[PDB]
């Protein structure tokens, strides 16, 4: 009743497997408090901004960036719809070709937190010269503690 | 009569009767182990043409029947098609 | 023609070395793993694995243990 | 003359003579005209050649150092030798 | 080898031999060269101040200023800035960006 | 003119036995027929009306320029201009144009072991298509081998026999052949149950096989029209050399593309 | 990071990969420099010292072996000097031997970017046997 | 005593085909090629 | 009296080559070159251990914060301790 | 009243399950809002395949499409293997692909068996 | 009616030398418009028009690599010097000559009238798809016809070069007595026939996949076949244009140190050595694409091991300099300043054929600068060379030496100002064909459009070099043009000369 | 005679001036003759000067009619 619920917590006292034993169930309760796993996922586009002000960069700049966590191994899948592209950022030392059909893959382990900027470096028609890629780079704690809340529906 | 090439024709020696035709035997063997058997299925094959029919309708997939531009340059269908297989109406 | 002098020869060392790479890679592309005509071909797992890790392994395993030591350069 | 092994017959030789062409006793060139274009190599050297032209009615000339000495003579007919001369084979 | 040069020397008698390197003097190159280059300059010239469509605003002194006093900085909308181009610019690693710096 | 023969001998003929041309006006005419059939040709791609009609009257300029041209190539052989070394300088130009018309297939057929070998997924990774039915080696493809082996041996004999009746046989034989061999591939062409614009195995398939219909239809002709110079006088010298040399290599480009398009499936 | 005025060589990195790129650039044209002086004064010695007023008539020199060897071997060995590191530097560029943390669809289009993610977020309890000990000895007493 | 009718190289030949031809074809490719060119640059494509 | 050909070389040694000394220039040639090249790569090896000094202070400033954040969880800890314990 | 001398398997069970739960209540909570400063987050991606050893993946994307539907067919619905399928292949495939191979699903043009 | 009939080499030569010209002044004209474009950032005199950039950039690289370079080295110099080099009365196939000239102003007719039609077909030089199929209209169709045109005729040329020099050369002359030159010529003619029938191929499958609706390149097919066929077409192409150029620098260095070339089996175990290694490295241009990585390890390998015959070329010119009698003229300047700045243009292309590297400087402005190093600078100078060497002998039409070397000079700074600063702009990451850059490449694109207008500048005052000429005997040589006449008969070598062989 | 196979082969044979020429290029000891076309350098120049204009004027035209068709 009651004495026995004393008598199980004396037999925690005594015997050393039922403590283990209990202290794996109290380990197994603890996980069904453990919130389940939730999908994070986003699609947005990235253009050029047509003016600019003091601080940024003529060109060079978009008006959504890329937000990448650093010291993580990160796969790129890059493709395209239309044409050929090409998404070259020179301070990561990447740059590989857009192609529709083809699912380019680069892993990429990024140092240290900055502000990365790149252009488009294939030959896609008339706008070529207006498609930059800016990457911003964060710690991982940041980005998994702040960043991915904001694409928690 | 006085043409260049009689001119110059004893400079020229062809490199040197029944030899040749030695030669006709010998390549007319491998012509009849193919010519009349070749040309009797062929001459088979042009009486079993345009006979036979398929009904074998096929549906729109991507890769099938492609117009990137509309139509084709001598009408809507293909050359030397008679009888377009891909379905249209694809239920 | 002429006679080919001393130098065409050790020209010649590592034009061979080329073309025998050249016939090599040319060679081991319908050995390798996309080059399937069939879905079929992945829903055997354990053979695809292996057949691609060879693959992958092969002229890669001489240069691990310098990947390892970042032997990426000329000089250190 | 050289042995005609391996020459064509239309070469008409002069070229494949047996003789080294010296002062007293130069190689006659035969010439359909008054001036013509020969070439001679080096002696010492087979990888070099020097083009020179020989003029009817001159002295014997040079053309590489310690070489044959040549003469221009203008002919009508210049014998195309592979079947003039050895179909003859005097 | 010799015929051949003194052929080409009676063919082109406006090609000097006196015994120098640059055979031709440059009394009378480096003058003409001279205006050459300055016909050129004066194209380009032509072409920046009379050929252009549209100067970018980001070119004006007021932009410049206003940049200049910022320098070679970079936002961030999910973190304080950074300083760009760490290594040439010589930022020593302890300091990310301006205002996480707080300078003493 | 009746000096000019004498002034050929005198400078040209009696010096070198090489062959010296007088002026001619059909390289120039070729060149524009080129230029106006370029010009109908991508107008025809358009639907642009009239265009399928300039294409077609560019191509009879350039049918027509290139007849004459060969006629007064062939009057100049029957005048005795070409030496022997003449007609072997022959044979080598249709050697170096052998060789240029096979980079053309090894160029096609590299697309074909490209897009055979390797499907994509935008197939769903399956070769050949679903829906593609492909052509058997065990039926009529098998035939038109047969044929052309015989008509490359027919060709064989026509080089090294002596007798004139045997060579002129032997031309019609490969002729004949050889018609045969098109007018069945016609029949290929309209029993096949895909088209050019259905998948790239239909795309490669069509491709190839035409260019080879062309260069067999070439082939042909020119066996053709070295026949009727032996029919006149019992001697062509380099047009039947050339000629064989020619139909032999479309026989050797059969090989490649039966083995790679029929046998391999690409 | 982003370029500047009147530079001349490449800009600062922020990966490993990307700083292997830059010092192979900067050890093949450890190379080139020797190579390129070499020549220009070279050419520069031959073009004073065998000038016609110098030169009275020229001489014979049209091979020697021991010199067209020599030049044929030296570059042969810097030629494979450098490209075993290329070697290495190329296979290197697969890294996919941790765990990957994040995937990114990059998708190019006229005339825009545009990025796509598809991950599932999920937490776990950090060192949780300090907390099993903790109610342990809460449930013991 | 060498040339037919049927010959198609026959010298009686030579004009229609070596001298007619040259000025016709000649016109031909004139009057052909200015209307390409101006089918071309001038024209609106229907595919 | 004959038209002859005339002398037109040297043999190589005893010409204006003699006074070259070809060994010497290459020796000059190669030494600059190899001064040249040796600057560049200490201007090169100067810059890498800029990078890597600035890496170790990186790792030197990010070990604080995450020894600071484990104290605080401790110290979070030791007050659930007695949360517990009350 | 029933000892541990005397209580069965089950009581036992029971009783361990209430001692568990009625304190865990009150450390971490009845739902959880409370372990937010000792919860370490993690990201979980689609894993290497060593089947598809290639930079080009659109075969690591098609191949895992068909395992999700394969598993859906043979497997049932919830299968812990079939969510592993379904959040492999939405790791990888963009969805401009996954929503043209569903509408060539839906007009009967997709060639998989099941 | 001389100049439309012609059967004789030189005529046809001279002809080719003519429209080469005429390309190149075509090519400067739409050079002048990139870099007027680029010398300031915004938008400068094309109103911030991308398309018709796209356009100039896609004609002008067509035209100066295709209707200048090789009009100029193989058709114009090869034609008129190849026949009286080997002894040749005349070409093989007079008359094949003809139309391979003849096929060159339809094709540049074409290229020209394809920009006025519709947008223009701007693609770039190499015509990538699916860029080259999604534009609407009829200007890439006649762009790739005039590729089709250019084609034939350099396949046709190749094969009138072949015969000649194989059946016609004089009695006594092995293939051991030809000049540098000849060897050269016949190399290219080679390459010619062997690469340029893989890029109609692939443009056949381009016109079928505009046109046809078929599926090469496209959705159900494979873009990366497009890249590997043009760029096994397109890297033997850059070794067309450049091997007569080494050819000519031979000659003109060999004429005027008074002594042979250094090293004669060398060379052309050199050339022949550039040429077979030309077939088997192309995929250099596709490091980016997505190729696997033993691919990328053995075009990585294979590239670089073009360097060694280069070298040994180098290398033998200046031995060839060495223990001479030089007097520097100013043919000798060109050549002089070919071996001194093709170095430059080859010590870049070692770099980039790293693939390690070329991931960083792949479709920027280092490339550029490389193969404008090795194309205004290595074949441009070898161009000019033989203008100031053979002109007298081709044209009758003496030169001025102080123009001529005032000329020299403006093009060597115009051009040494262009395309260095262009090195910094790529090792800094400005990408290529792009009309509109960030503010901080200001400086040397400032300086790249300085230099470019001194280039135009040369271009103006070559025209004023030409002068009357003076005529002389010829007794002696080393080459069998320099005892002709200046200029020769329209039959030059009346009587076949023979070369005969010494009792040694 | 004039349509005869021999004029196909040989050609024509024509002795001496063409038709305008001053010099015999066919048969004569050169064949371009630049100092005895009357009035030589002022045609050359003329040539010159219409080759410079044409080849540095046709990207221009171009420029233009595409710009035109926009401005529209
Ligand atoms: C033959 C090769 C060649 C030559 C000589 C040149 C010459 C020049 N080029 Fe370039 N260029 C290319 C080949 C060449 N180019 C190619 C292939 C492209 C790429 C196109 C594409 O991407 O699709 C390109 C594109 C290109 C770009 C890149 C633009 C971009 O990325 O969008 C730039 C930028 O500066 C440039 C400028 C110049 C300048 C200022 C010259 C100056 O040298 C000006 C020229 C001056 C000369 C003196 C040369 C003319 C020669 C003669 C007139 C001699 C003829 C004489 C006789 C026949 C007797 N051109
Ligand atoms: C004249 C034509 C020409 C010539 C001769 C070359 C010669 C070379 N090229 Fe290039 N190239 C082009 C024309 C040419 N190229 C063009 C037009 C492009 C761009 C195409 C486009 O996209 O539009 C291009 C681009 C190009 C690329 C592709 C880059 C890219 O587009 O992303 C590569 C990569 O390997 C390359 C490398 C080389 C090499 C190694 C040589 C070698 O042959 C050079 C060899 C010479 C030397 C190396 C110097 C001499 C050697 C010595 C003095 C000995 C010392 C050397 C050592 C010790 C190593 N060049
Ligand atoms: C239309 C183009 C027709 C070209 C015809 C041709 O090239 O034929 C020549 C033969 O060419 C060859 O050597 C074979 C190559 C054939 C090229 C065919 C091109 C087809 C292009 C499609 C004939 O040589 P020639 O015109 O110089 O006359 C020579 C004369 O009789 C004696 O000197
Ligand atoms: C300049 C160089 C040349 C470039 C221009 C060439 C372009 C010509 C395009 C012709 C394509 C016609 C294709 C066509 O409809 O015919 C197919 C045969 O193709 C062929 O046989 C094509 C032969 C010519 C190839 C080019 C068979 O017709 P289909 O595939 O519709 O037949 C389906 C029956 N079931
Ligand atoms: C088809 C592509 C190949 C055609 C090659 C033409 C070679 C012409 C040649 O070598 O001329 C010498 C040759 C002279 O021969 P001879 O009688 O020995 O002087 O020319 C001819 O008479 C052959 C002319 C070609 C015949 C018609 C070609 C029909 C092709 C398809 C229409
Ligand atoms: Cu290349
Ligand atoms: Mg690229």
């Amino acid at each position: 009743m009651s004495e026995s619920k004393d008598q199980l917590k004396e037999k925690l006292k005594a015997d050393p497997s039922f403590r283990a034993e209990l202290k794996d169930r109290i380990k197994n309760a603890l996980l069904s408090k453990v919130p389940a796993s939730v999908p994070i996922s986003y699609n947005f586009d990235s253009y050029m901004l047509t003016e600019v002000q003091p601080g940024q960069l003529r060109v060079l700049e978009v008006d959504e960036r890329l937000v990448l966590p650093t010291n993580t191994l990160i796969r790129l899948l890059v493709t395209a719809s239309d044409v050929l592209h090409s998404w070259a950022v020179p301070a990561l030392g990447v740059k590989m070709d857009a192609v529709p059909g083809r699912l380019n893959q680069v892993w990429m382990s990024i140092n240290r937190e900055g502000v990365f900027y790149g252009q488009c470096s294939e030959l896609c028609g008339a706008n070529h010269s207006f498609m930059p890629i800016v990457v911003e780079a964060i710690s991982p704690r940041q980005f998994l503690t702040e960043y991915v809340k904001k694409w928690i529906s | 009569g006085e043409t260049i090439d009689k001119y110059w024709a004893p400079y020229f020696p062809k490199p040197a009767a029944d030899e040749a035709k030695k030669s006709v035997n010998k390549e007319m063997v491998g012509f009849m182990l193919l010519g009349p058997v070749g040309v009797a299925f062929m001459l088979y094959d042009f009486a079993v043409g345009l006979e036979e029919e398929h009904h074998v309708t096929i549906p729109p997939y991507p890769w099938m029947r492609i117009r990137r531009l509309p139509g084709m340059p001598w009408g809507q269908d293909g050359l030397f098609e008679g009888h377009p297989r891909v379905a249209t109406t694809w239920p | 023609p002429f006679k080919l002098p001393l130098d065409a020869y050790i020209l010649m060392l590592p034009i061979t070395y080329a073309s025998a790479a050249f016939v090599a890679m040319c060679c081991r592309v319908p050995t390798a793993d996309p080059e399937t005509s069939s879905i079929a071909y992945y829903e055997d797992e354990q053979k695809s694995a292996a057949a691609a890790q060879r693959y992958d392994n092969s002229f890669k395993q001489f240069f691990d243990a310098r990947i390892r030591n970042h032997k990426v350069g000329v000089f250190q | 003359y050289r042995p005609l092994g391996d020459k064509e017959l239309w070469h008409e030789a002069w070229m494949y003579e047996d003789k080294f062409g010296t002062e007293e006793d130069p190689i006659i060139v035969p010439s359909l005209e008054a001036e013509r274009i020969i070439g001679v190599t080096d002696p010492e050297d087979e990888t070099l050649v020097v083009w020179g032209i020989l003029k009817d009615g001159e002295p014997p000339r040079q053309f590489v150092e310690n070489g044959e000495f040549y003469v221009l003579k203008h002919v009508e007919y210049i014998k195309k030798v592979g079947d003039v001369l050895e179909a003859i084979e005097g | 080898a010799r015929a051949q040069i003194e052929r080409w020397a009676a063919e082109h008698p406006t090609a000097p031999r006196v015994g120098r390197i640059f055979e031709v003097p440059l009394g009378y190159v480096v003058p003409r060269v001279a205006a050459g280059i300055a016909a050129a300059g004066c194209l380009w010239y032509m072409n920046n101040t009379f050929l252009q469509t549209y100067r970018p605003e980001s070119l004006s002194k007021e932009f410049l200023e206003e940049q200049a006093k910022i320098g070679e900085v970079a936002q961030r909308m999910n973190a304080p800035p950074v300083y760009l181009n760490p290594f040439t610019n010589r930022i020593p690693g302890s300091i990310l960006g301006p205002e996480d710096a707080k300078p003493e | 003119h009746q000096t000019a023969k004498e002034f050929y001998m005198e400078h040209i003929g009696k010096r070198h036995p090489f062959h010296v041309l007088p002026p001619s006006p059909w390289p120039m005419l070729a060149g524009w027929g080129t230029y106006v059939s370029c010009l109908g040709m991508a107008a025809w791609f358009h639907n642009m009306p009239t265009g399928g009609a300039l294409m077609a009257f560019g191509m009879a300029n350039i049918a027509w320029t290139a007849i004459t041209w060969w006629r007064d190539c062939a009057i100049e052989g029957d005048m005795g201009m070409h030496t022997e070394v003449v007609r072997k300088n022959f044979i080598s130009g249709m050697w170096a144009f052998i060789v240029s018309e096979a980079l053309l297939f090894v160029g096609l057929l590299w697309a074909c072991l490209h897009l055979g070998m390797s499907p994509s997924v935008a197939l769903q990774m399956q070769w050949p298509p679903v829906g593609i039915e492909p052509i058997g080696w065990d039926k009529r493809a098998l035939v038109m081998s047969a044929v052309l082996a015989a008509s490359y041996y027919s060709a064989n004999v026509a080089m090294v026999a002596k007798d004139p009746k045997v060579v002129m046989g032997a031309l019609a034989t490969t002729i004949g052949l050889g018609a045969m061999f098109l007018a069945d591939q016609y029949l290929e062409y309209n029993e096949t149950p895909f088209t050019i614009t259905d998948s790239p195995y239909g795309t490669t398939f069509f491709v190839t096989t035409g260019f080879h219909g062309m260069h067999v239809l070439l082939g042909s002709l020119y066996l053709t029209a070295a026949l009727m110079m032996y029919k006149r006088t019992h001697n062509a010298g380099a047009a039947l050399k050339s000629s064989i040399l020619y139909w032999h290599f479309v026989d050797i480009v059969w090989i490649a593309v039966y083995g790679i398009i029929y046998v391999g499936q690409y | 990071d982003s370029p500047q005025p009147w530079q001349l060589l490449f800009q600062d990195t922020a990966t490993s990969t990307a700083q292997a790129m830059i010092d192979l650039h900067h050890d093949i044209f450890f190379f080139l420099i020797t190579v390129v002086t070499l020549v220009f004064y070279m050419m520069f010695q031959i073009i004073t010292k065998f000038h016609y007023s110098k030169v009275l008539k020229p001489e014979k020199l049209t091979h020697h072996t021991t010199m067209e060897v020599i030049w044929t071997i030296i570059p042969t060995l810097i030629v494979v000097m450098i490209a075993i590191p290329s070697l290495t530097l190329i296979y290197s560029l697969d890294q996919h031997t941790e765990r990957p943390g994040l995937t990114v669809k990059i998708i190019g289009r006229q005339w825009y970017w545009s990025y796509e993610m598809h991950d599932h977020l999920q937490h776990k309890l950090l060192d949780p046997d300090r907390l099993v000990g903790i109610a342990e000895k809460a449930l013991v007493k | 005593d060498s040339y037919k009718a049927t010959d198609f190289t026959n010298p009686k030949y030579n004009y229609f085909f070596r001298e007619l031809t040259a000025r016709v074809q000649g016109v031909l490719l004139t009057g052909g090629s200015l209307y390409g060119t101006w089918l071309v640059v001038f024209g609106e494509a229907q595919r | 009296k004959a038209v002859y050909a005339p002398s037109e070389y040297f043999k190589y040694g005893e010409g204006a080559s003699k006074h070259f000394g070809f060994a010497k220039h290459v020796a000059i040639a190669m030494t600059v070159g190899l001064g040249l090249s040796f600057a560049w790569k200490t201007w090169h090896w100067n810059e890498k251990r800029y990078i890597a000094q600035y890496y170790a202070d990186m790792a030197r400033r990010e070990a604080r914060e995450d020894a600071a954040r484990k104290s605080a969880l401790a110290d979070k800890y030791k007050q659930l301790e007695e949360e517990l314990l009350s | 009243k029933p000892t541990l001398e005397s209580l069965s398997a089950d009581e036992l069970e029971e009783l361990k399950n209430e001692v568990v739960s009625e304190v865990v209540d009150k450390i971490a909570g009845e739902d959880g809002t409370k372990l937010a400063d000792f919860l370490e987050p993690e990201l979980i991606t689609a894993p290497y395949d060593p089947r598809f050893p290639n930079r080009n993946q659109a075969r690591h994307c098609f191949v895992r499409f068909n395992e999700y539907y394969k598993c859906l067919y043979e497997r049932g619905e919830e299968h812990p293997r079939c969510q592993f399928y379904q959040k492999a292949y939405q790791s990888l495939c963009p969805s401009e692909w996954v929503e043209s191979w569903q509408e060539l699903r839906e007009k009967g043009l997709w060639t998989g068996k099941y | 009616m001389r100049w439309l009939y012609s059967t004789s080499h030189k005529d046809i030569g001279l002809l080719y030398l003519v429209f080469a010209f005429f390309g190149g002044l075509l090519g400067t004209s739409l050079s002048m418009l990139i870099r007027y474009e680029l010398a300031l950032p915004g938008r400068g005199l094309l109103d911030g028009n991308g398309q018709l950039y796209n356009v100039i950039i896609t004609g002008h690289g067509i035209i100066m690599l295709l209707f200048m370079v090789m009009p100029a080295l193989f058709g114009g110099f090869g034609n008129w010097l190849l026949p009286i080099m080997i002894g040749a009365p005349d070409m093989a196939f007079p008359r094949l000559n003809n139309i391979s000239f003849w096929l060159n102003p339809p094709a540049l007719a074409l290229l020209l009238l394809s920009t006025l039609v519709e947008q223009g077909p701007g693609t770039g030089w190499t015509a990538y798809p699916p860029l080259s199929v999604q534009h609407s209209g009829t200007s890439v169709d006649l762009a790739i016809l005039s590729l089709h045109l250019n084609g034939l005729s350099s396949i046709l040329g190749a094969v009138n070069m072949l015969v000649t020099v194989a059946g016609l050369r004089a009695p006594g002359m092995k293939l051991l007595h030809m000049p540098l030159f000849v060897w050269a010529i016949a190399l290219t003619a080679v390459l010619v026939i062997l690469a340029v029938p893989v890029l109609a191929a692939a443009l056949v499958m381009l016109l079928t996949d505009r046109n046809i609706n078929t599926a090469y390149f496209c959705e159900s097919g494979d873009l990366i076949l497009y890249q590997h066929l043009f760029w096994f077409f397109g890297h033997p192409e850059v070794y067309i244009l450049i091997l007569p150029a080494f050819g000519i620098v031979s000659q003109v260095v060999s004429f005027f140190s008074q002594k042979p070339v250094f090293g004669l089996t060398g060379m052309i175990c050199a050339m022949g050595a550039i040429s077979l290694l030309g077939f088997i490295v192309w995929a250099h241009h596709m490091f980016t694409v997505g190729l696997d990585l033993d691919t990328v390890a053995y075009f990585t390998s294979a590239t670089m091991i073009i360097a060694v015959p280069t070298g040994m070329k180098i290398f033998s010119w200046m031995a060839t300099i060495y223990s001479g009698r030089v007097w520097f003229t100013t043919p000798m300047w060109f050549a002089v300043g070919f071996i001194c700045l093709f170095t430059l243009g080859g010590v870049t292309g070692v770099v980039l054929a790293n693939a390690g590297v070329d991931m960083l400087v792949h479709d920027t402005y280092y490339v550029v600068a490389h193969f404008h190093y090795v194309l205004s600078m290595g074949a441009v100078f070898g161009i000019f060379a033989g203008v100031y060497f053979w002109g007298n002998l081709i044209t009758g039409l003496g030169y001025h030496e102080g123009r001529a070397m005032v000329h020299f000079w403006l093009l060597f700074i115009g051009v040494n100002l262009t395309f260095f600063p262009q090195h910094f702009l790529g090792l800094a990451g400005m990408p290529r064909r792009m009309f509109d850059y960030a503010d901080c490449f200001a400086g040397w694109n400032a300086v790249s459009s300085f230099g470019a207008s001194i280039s135009f500048i040369s271009v103006i005052v070559f025209a004023t070099t030409f002068q009357e000429a003076v005529r002389t005997v010829p007794r002696t040589a080393t080459t069998l043009e320099w005892v002709l006449l200046a200029t020769p008969a329209h039959h030059a070598l009346s009587q076949v000369p023979v070369l005969r062989t010494a009792s040694s | 005679e004039k349509y005869s196979h021999e004029e196909v082969v040989y050609g024509d044979g024509h002795h001496g001036l063409r038709k305008g020429y001053t010099y015999d290029f066919e048969h004569g000891p050169h064949y371009l003759q630049p100092e005895k076309i009357p009035n030589f350098w002022s045609k050359f120049y003329a040539g010159t000067g219409a080759l410079y204009a044409v080849g540095l004027g046709v990207p221009l035209f171009a420029v233009w009619w595409q710009q035109s068709k926009l401005k529209a």
